[PDB]
Order: structure tokens, then C-alpha cells, then sequence
């Protein structure tokens, strides 16, 4: 699909089969995910943004989809106010800037 | 209301 | 252009006659960049992301090329960890997601 950028570049996504809305953000390296009790194993992990640093949990391998696209990588899981898709996923889905 | 979400992993 | 996202986004601008570098960031409401002079009126605002808020200072109606096209809008100026190009400018130069 073609999304403009009018408003913030919300889409459905699907991890552990259960659905959540997520940012398009092609200022994340990483996929950061609001706070869940995801299972697995998981190393802990500090991220920049523009305010400073979060902890947060790094899970790797974890099968989501995107849209209806899907992607299997790693996901952070932590005190983000928004669920963000970033470029280590947007990557796997074809995803471009085009202007 | 936080709006940038800039994100960097070292 | 077609920017794939295996690295990061980043593009030439130039503002207040100077050439600087930024980050294509489709997951931020406004354009931030480092600190530096801009000619004219700003008004203090505050900013948040991940890590928290900032202080910055918001210029209006700002002209600035972005990879070779043109802009003129809001341009916020304060503690950012990198320049940022965030909708309010992509959208003024017709910048799409595209998967």
C-alpha cells in the first residue's frame, strides 16, 4: 500500500496473533513495543530516544505481522508510549521513502 | 503528548 | 528517489544558507534539528519522544531544501540527539510509505 504522512502512519499489526496498532518509523533502528507479558527469553537492552534513554527488553526471532505482511525479528518491549515499527521490520516488508 | 519518536539502539 | 531502509534515512538539507544533515523520520510530528542560529522570531515549546521531553526553540515558517526540494515551515531547534525531518516537512515534499 501507499501511506501518506498527513497524519502519523498508524497500522494494524499482528503479534502473538493479537492485534495492536504500531507506528511506521523510519527513525527507529528498532521495533519497540508498549509494555506487554511477553513469553520467551529476552536480554535487557537501554534505547535513545529524543528525550534520553529507556530500558526496555529485547526478544529475538518473534513472528509479527505488518499490515498483513509478515516479518519474524527482533522486538523490544518497554515504557514506550507508542507501539513503533522500526527499520530492523521495515526492512523485511519492502518498505520505502518515496518522494 | 509525546510526538518524535526518534529511536536509536546503540 | 526511492530510499530503501537498511540503513538509516539520512539526507543533505540546507537552512539558513548552511548544509546540514538529517534523518528522514516518519515517526515524528515535527522537524527538530541541533542547535544552531535561525534568523528571526521563536517562541519556547517543549517536545517529547522516547527518554522523555525537551526544551526547544520553534521557528515559523522556516524555508529549508530537503534533498533538493523545497519546504517553508515549522523548524524546531533544541537538544536533539540528531536533525530530524518529521511529517510536517515530509508532507511538503510529497514523501510517501510505500510497501
Amino acid at each position: 500500500p501507499q501511506i501518506t504522512l498527513w497524519k502519523r502512519p498508524l497500522v494494524t499489526i499482528r503479534i502473538g496473533g493479537q492485534l495492536k496498532e504500531a507506528l511506521l518509523n523510519t527513525g527507529a533502528d528498532d521495533t519497540v513495543l508498549e509494555e506487554m507479558n511477553l513469553p520467551g527469553k529476552w536480554k535487557p537492552k537501554m534505547i535513545g530516544g529524543i528525550g534520553g534513554f529507556i530500558k526496555v527488553r529485547q526478544y529475538d526471532q518473534i513472528p509479527i505481522e505488518i499490515c498483513g505482511h509478515k516479518v519474524i525479528g527482533t522486538v523490544l518491549v518497554g515504557p514506550t508510549p507508542v507501539n513503533i515499527i522500526g527499520r530492523n521490520l521495515l526492512t523485511q516488508i519492502g518498505c520505502t521513502l518515496n518522494f | 503528548r509525546p510526538g518524535n519518536f526518534l529511536q536509536s539502539s546503540p
